[PDB]
């Protein structure tokens, strides 16, 4: 699963956002001036394992 | 009763302090790594979490 910190409208529907961003498949579309950090944490998975 | 002049129970020594004479186990110092191994692990553990 991703984590996602971003500015506050990155999105315009953040439910079909909150679903799709597992998706390896999906089409996200986010607004031009607000920035979107999808993997906000994955070193911590090398670390677990 | 009995013809020898001693006490029935005999002590198996060990690590003896040398200021007070009291019988100590190996463990001690093994005692002590330890809590701090334990110590470090949870730190990182929540670190990480």
């Amino acid at each position: 699963s991703n984590k996602v910190v971003m500015d506050e409208g990155a999105v315009e529907d953040i439910e079909e956002f909150r679903e799709e961003v597992a998706r390896p498949d999906a089409v996200l579309v986010k607004k031009p001036g607000k920035q979107i950090e999808l993997n906000v944490d994955r070193e911590l998975a090398a670390a677990h394992m | 009763p009995f013809r020898h002049n001693r006490f029935s129970l005999t002590p198996i020594w060990g690590f003896r302090r040398g200021r007070d004479n009291l019988p100590y186990g190996v463990i001690r110092w093994m005692r002590d790594i330890q809590d701090d191994i334990n110590k470090r692990a949870s730190k990182a553990l929540y670190i990480l979490s």
